[PDB]
């Protein structure tokens, strides 16, 4: 399958006292490896699977100095962006940044992307040429301005087309054990009824690895959306997902409804059916 | 800000059974701004050795957290994620249902 | 493994 290498930066400023809080956090597909914390005692970026911890001292520290590099630019950021929208000192704002590198399922490098937010609002971000930017507003062309002068987007696209999928490449391989084996989903179907003439059938999807997953409910082998509930897919803590999808049918018609699962573990998708 | 009020999600990583170890989770997510408070409850009580997730956010620039705790189920205790947030005009109660 | 230089906006 293709593969990502992502790292999530988000900074809140603290007009009371001090500097912003910094959190960062770096993925392989959707299994977290690293993250610093400017709250925590540490002060280094931190593993978070145990692949990651094989890497050497002099690995750790590159990544602690270029995450605070990080955090340092969004500091400067927090206090430009204030002025470019002339807000008041008193309040607190937010940046976000993301980005990251994909390969496809022939290990080559598929896409880049590099993206900023300023109070949960696009900002700037790099075109799928990696060549250009895209600038929301005349605060964000200020900063494309600057930029394109400084060709920031050769020295990311150099980044996001080389380093980017070697360490990701690196990662796969180091990690291949638990990063390059799918866990389809356990699946299950309960029954409530909810009044004498009507039942909620829920399919469950348990224990998966990627998220990614579909789950449709079909009458009578047709797709059906009204009368169903679907929740948002959830981490369960162990490192795997969950996701549920409901449906209220008349009673003693369940056996029309079918449940059909879709997961990149599956290769051919399940499909459940309340009989007993 | 926008602002964007928290999605709360109530839950057991396992099928619960009474006596059984387990975790309970609370999900949050699709909030802005980040500033967040969860606590996770027993009979109302405030769960002290309560974990999370590290801040990370989604596609439209939401965030999500995931506040956990082990626990073992037993027939007589409630479980909840009591939640605040600048949305809430105060804290919202999720009590944790053993099917959702 | 992080790009090593973010600048500033």
């Amino acid at each position: 399958g293709s593969h990502s290498m992502r790292y999530f930066f988000t900074s809140v400023s603290r007009p009371g006292r001090g500097e912003p809080r910094f959190i960062a956090v770096g993925y392989v597909d959707d299994t977290q490896f690293v993250r610093f914390d400017s709250d925590a005692a540490s002060q280094r970026m931190e593993p978070r699977a145990p692949w990651i911890e094989q890497e050497g001292p002099e690995y750790w520290d590159g990544e602690t100095r270029k995450v605070k590099a990080h955090s340092q630019t969004h500091r400067v950021d927090l206090g430009t962006l204030r002025g470019y929208y002339n807000q008041s000192e008193a309040g607190s704002h937010t940046v976000q940044r993301m980005y990251g590198c994909d390969v496809g399922s022939d290990w080559r490098f598929l896409r880049g992307y590099h993206q900023y937010a300023y109070d949960g609002k696009d900002y700037i971000a790099l075109k799928e040429d990696l060549r250009s930017w895209t600038a929301a507003d005349m605060a964000a062309q200020t900063t494309k301005h600057k930029w394109e002068a400084a060709h920031v987007a050769e020295q990311l696209r150099a980044y996001l087309e080389g380093t980017c999928v070697e360490w990701l490449r690196r990662y796969l391989e180091n990690g291949k054990e638990t990063l390059q084996r799918t866990d389809a989903p356990k699946t299950h179907m309960t029954h409530h009824a909810v009044s004498d003439h009507e039942a909620t059938l829920r399919c469950w999807a348990l224990s998966f690895y990627p998220a990614e997953i579909t789950l449709t409910w079909q009458r009578d082998g047709e797709d059906q959306t009204q009368d169903t509930e679907l929740v948002e897919t959830r981490p369960a803590g162990d490192g795997t997902f969950q996701k549920w999808a409901a449906v209220v049918v008349p009673s003693g018609q369940e056996q029309r409804y079918t449940c059909h699962v879709q997961h990149e573990g599956l290769p051919k998708p399940l499909t459940l059916r309340w009989e007993p | 800000m926008i602002q964007r009020t928290p999605k709360i999600q109530v839950y057991s990583r396992h099928p619960a059974e009474n006596g059984k170890s387990n975790f309970l989770n609370c999900y949050v997510s699709g909030f802005h701004p980040s500033d967040i408070e969860v606590d996770l409850l027993k009979n109302g009580e405030r769960i002290e050795k309560v974990e999370h997730s590290d801040l990370s956010f989604s596609k439209d620039w939401s965030f999500y957290l995931l506040y956990y705790t082990e626990f073992t189920p037993t027939e007589k205790d409630e479980y909840a994620c009591r939640v605040n947030h600048v949305t809430l005009s105060q804290p919202k109660i999720v009590k944790w249902d053993r099917d959702m | 493994y992080l790009e090593p230089a973010p600048v500033t906006a």
